[PDB]
């Protein structure tokens, strides 16, 4: 009983936690060109492509370090469990 | 316990563990439907900011009108002069972030030139038409005398102003229009300064014409003066537009609209906030979630699933 | 005795660590306008705050797994002597 | 003999997990300029370096936290076996 | 167990710990060959790829050729007329990624003018000559005429035209050379309209002559026209260039070059890609792993060493 | 052991955990005065470097002067003829990036010409002035005369040499001062070529005058020729400056100086960088730590109170 609230203590304060707004964006950079203009084309696509990259990187080890954590606390309270079951 | 179906999940660990619950964090899809609560939502259904602001005759309605989102429609097209606009997205995102079209009236005073000229290409209806926020100068006579025109800004607040340069098709077609063999245009503020000459030559017949017009924009601030010499081939303003700071911008889309109430927009429709991630779109307006290009991010909501 | 000193060397060399210089700039991107000038000032101005906010991530995170860590090791520490009192 | 094995399987997994392929270009930004040309080298210098020094950041994380874990567990089975000798 | 020798590794808790084995993920260096597998390597040894589309007469064998990675080695050189590429690297990377030499002769009708004009700095052999894809125009007899010449495009691709404006040194010259005192040349389309006005002038005398010629580009897309004007002072093209999509690149380089199958290739050789992270180059072609800035990445492939 | 006040900090598990001692890495602000210890600090109380450069009356003390940092107050101001600098930022950061003032004279040949020519604007004194590293070019009696000036550099270091347009404002006024009706001046090197002609026209009344000159610079490398070509509206420069590599930059500040030894320094004054991080501003200069956006990053330096 102690377990399962305390878990999902855990899950709620992380999904409350990462759910959080840090982005705020009125306009921005032309992302789709109609014609080729240059070397500003340029500038223009590599900069925001990799924004775009770098912010799914960032998701990417977000969920995969969040995920870790919660195994790491799930499997040890289940040897924990296992050992006094086996005592 | 335990339960007889789990969840696959990505780790760090192993790629595919099996826990009892998982959660979909990720927004997959939109409604399709973009609708306008609490945003002010205008449909500019054929014709777009540019043409609204110039005074196109087939968007007449849309004057005086405030938004908070402008849309522009593929379906928009132009009705009237051909034009170009040089560095079009500069002026595109500055009158976008503006969203108001107040346009305030101002008394000109142009001597011995021919105001409120028009072509066929134009027509406001049964007869031919031109701009309603221009007004093509010409010649009275035997002369196109020079103009220097100057206004004062008293208020507190800054100013736009839009004019153009004509660029005719034949070196007759120009002395005929205006007796000067050669036109300049030059406007001026205490910091601004800008000069424009013609370029006669043949343009790709559009509608008809090989004629062009040419147009540009200036901001005058408070305390500031505007002054504009002309001795050919100029188009004036009729006045101004007051510029104010707000949260206004521009999405082209093709959605239709509802009567939901979301603070998130998309051009594909709308979608709720309640979630840190989607992956419908990058570009969003209002309080939307963060851009990801993974639409499975798999939260484990329960503990390790080992069936019996 | 021994895990108050432990915990010492570890919060230290963590800071002596963490304090390390990785930046090294003489002159930059324009930061400041005075007037409105086009594409360019969008260019400047997007990857200057991409830059910042990119640089307040990796801070943020930084500091998370840090102190995560030293979590981490105290109560595991705490709950060892709580174990090692209750026999 | 069961924690060589498991440990083999961990860093194997770490291994072809961390070798993916996430980057895809075919012609990029020109890094390198023969004369000054003026501020358009600053836009192209600056975003490639920040591109090249966030880069490099995130590799570096990668390894510290891998290795990281590769301790946790090494040492949280080392004590383990030690506590299981000297019952 | 224990081992008496150890691996020293960085970690965030120490910065030296010793473990039982470690591995060295960062790729370290090349074997200093580039080599054509799986990919279709062509060796511009002394002539970069404008030399090759303006046909240069020491580089005629590269005619009609494809390949998927062009280099250019630091020894090459032009032995042609004095030219200048406004805005060189934008059509450098647009040739190269095209990747082809298709090029397509177009029938055009040069009236009153003087074609196939040569000089002594460009001798394709023991005689004066040119560039194979260009054209010079010249007068015949007592004058130069305007000229309009126009090309559709029936085609369901994309069209590549080179033109060039000549500078002459002295006016002298120019009017010997083309009885209009003064010279202009418009290229037109549907959508993109240019013009260029000769410059005379003293140049850097180069291979002995002051003279110069600018080039410029087009590009033509299905249902579009292109046409062009002239009064003096014009480099014509005898055909035009098909455009496609795909994976060409450019990349400069002085490696000789081997028969190795691999994937990753380098300004400073060919490298193996089974490993994340390399240090030789940022610059790469094709699957090639993170660039970084440490070629010391150590990972701990054992548990702690404590010997006895 | 327990404390009765613990100190509160943030973490992933739970926002807000009590330990018995926390620390305060971030750097909260500064002392709010600079200080010129190891740094070389020159104090540009009211000129900036730009007039440093041209030599302007009122800062005739700063001459042959180097530094590490140069400051500019928010007070500085001009006190001569009016100009413009064509892209101003990038030669401020050229000659900010040198940090020295060694300004080396030549000895240049003006034939037919009439030098040193000022006017009451720029008075250094009790009578009529002009800059002290550039000569004013005019007519000598009934001709201005063509001029074809050359210059080596044998040296083996980069020179840089500064000149002017000088735009009048009526056409009588041109004629008057230059007997040439248009003027041209054209810069050469072996590599880098310029020309630029004047622009006739009125400009806005500073300091009573309407007429303009406009700055540019030229680099020569060893071994390389400057050539200057002109026919009117020519300000030829008097020397040169020797080009050096070193660590100097600038900073706008109007904070005063003290005698502090201190590595970093930044607009709002110096701070020590005993610190990992901190939040007084993102522009700074030597060794400072990391910028962020949050100045509360407390760090646990003690186990949990758990009081009894
Ligand atoms: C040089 O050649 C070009 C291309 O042929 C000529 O441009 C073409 O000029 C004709 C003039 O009749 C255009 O026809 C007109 O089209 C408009 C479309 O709005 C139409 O309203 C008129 O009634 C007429 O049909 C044609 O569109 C135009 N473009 C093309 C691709 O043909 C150009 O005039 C020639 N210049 C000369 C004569 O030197
Ligand atoms: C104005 O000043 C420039 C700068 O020197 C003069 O340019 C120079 O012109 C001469 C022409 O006699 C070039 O000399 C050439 O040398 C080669 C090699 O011996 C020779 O074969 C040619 O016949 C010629 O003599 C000289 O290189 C060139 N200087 C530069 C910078 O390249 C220009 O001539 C001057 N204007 C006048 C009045 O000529
Ligand atoms: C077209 O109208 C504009 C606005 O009225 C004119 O600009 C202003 O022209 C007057 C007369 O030239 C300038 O007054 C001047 O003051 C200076 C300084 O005392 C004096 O040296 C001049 O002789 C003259 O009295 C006024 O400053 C100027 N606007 C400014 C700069 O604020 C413009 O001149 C008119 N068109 C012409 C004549 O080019
Ligand atoms: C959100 O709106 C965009 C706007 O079109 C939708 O766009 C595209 O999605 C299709 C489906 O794969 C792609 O083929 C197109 O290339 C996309 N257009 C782009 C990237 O410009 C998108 O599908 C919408 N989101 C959802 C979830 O439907
Ligand atoms: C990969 O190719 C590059 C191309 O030259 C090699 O380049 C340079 O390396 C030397 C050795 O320190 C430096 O002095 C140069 O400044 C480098 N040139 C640059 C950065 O443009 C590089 O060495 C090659 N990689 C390896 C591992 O040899
Ligand atoms: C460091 O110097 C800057 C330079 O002015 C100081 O600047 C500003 O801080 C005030 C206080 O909130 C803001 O209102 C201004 O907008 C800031 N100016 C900017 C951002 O250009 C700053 O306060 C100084 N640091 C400290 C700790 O005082
Ligand atoms: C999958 O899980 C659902 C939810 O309990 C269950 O009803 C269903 O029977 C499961 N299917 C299989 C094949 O296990
Ligand atoms: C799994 O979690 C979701 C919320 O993420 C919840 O709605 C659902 O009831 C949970 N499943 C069970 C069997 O309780
Ligand atoms: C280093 O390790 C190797 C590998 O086992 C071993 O042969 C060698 O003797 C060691 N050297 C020292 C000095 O420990
Ligand atoms: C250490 O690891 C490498 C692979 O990373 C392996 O080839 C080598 O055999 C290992 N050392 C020993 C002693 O097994
Ligand atoms: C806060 O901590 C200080 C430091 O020991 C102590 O002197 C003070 O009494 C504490 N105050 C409270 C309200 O606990
Ligand atoms: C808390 O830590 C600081 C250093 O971070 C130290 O100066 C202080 O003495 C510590 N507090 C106590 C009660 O020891």
């Amino acid at each position: 009983l102690k377990s399962t609230q305390a878990a999902i203590d855990q899950i709620n304060g992380k999904l409350n936690r990462v759910i959080e707004k840090t982005n705020e964006k009125f306009h921005q950079i032309e992302k789709e060109f109609s014609e080729v203009e240059g070397r500003i084309q340029d500038l223009e696509k590599y900069v925001e492509d990799t924004k775009i990259d770098l912010w799914s990187y960032n998701a990417e080890l977000l969920v995969a370090l969040e995920n870790q954590h919660t195994i790491d606390l799930t499997d040890s309270e289940m040897n924990k469990l296992f050992e006094k079951t086996r005592r | 316990h335990a339960v007889p179906n789990g969840t696959l999940v990505k780790t760090i660990t192993d790629d595919q563990i099996e826990v009892t619950n998982a959660t979909e964090l990720v927004q997959s899809s939109s409604t399709g439907k973009i609708c306008n609560n609490p945003h002010r939502i205008l449909d500019g259904i054929d014709c777009t900011l540019i043409d609204a602001l110039l005074g196109d005759p087939h968007c007449d309605v849309f004057q005086n009108e405030t938004w908070d989102l402008f849309v522009e429609r593929s379906k928009a097209f132009s009705n009237c002069y051909p034009y170009d606009v040089p560095d079009y997205a500069s002026l595109r995102s500055l009158v976008a972030s503006s969203g108001t079209l107040e346009f305030i009236t101002e008394g000109f005073t142009w001597t011995g030139v021919t105001q409120n000229g028009g072509s066929n290409a134009c027509k406001r209806g049964p007869g031919s038409g031109f701009f309603s926020r221009l007004n093509w100068l010409t010649k009275s006579g035997s002369t196109y005398p020079v103009l220097n025109v100057t206004m004062p800004n008293n208020d507190n607040f800054d100013k736009l102003y839009i004019w153009g340069i004509h660029h005719p098709s034949t070196n007759q077609e120009q002395t005929s229009l205006y007796v000067q063999a050669s036109g300049r245009v030059t406007v001026s503020t205490r910091r601004s300064q800008q000069t424009i000459i013609p370029n006669i030559g043949s343009r790709p017949w559009v509608r008809g014409l090989s004629s062009r017009i040419s147009i540009y924009w200036t901001i005058v601030k408070p305390g500031d003066v505007l002054v504009i010499n002309s001795n050919g081939n100029l188009i004036a303003p009729r006045g101004y537009f007051k510029m104010r700071t707000g949260k206004s911008s521009i999405m082209r889309s093709d959605a239709p609209i509802d009567t939901c109430i979301s603070e998130c927009i998309t051009p594909n429709g709308s979608i709720p906030n309640d979630k840190p991630f989607q992956n419908v779109n990058k570009i969003t307006y209002g309080a939307c979630p963060k851009y990801v290009k993974q639409n499975t991010l798999k939260l484990a909501t329960g503990m390790r699933n080992v069936p019996e």
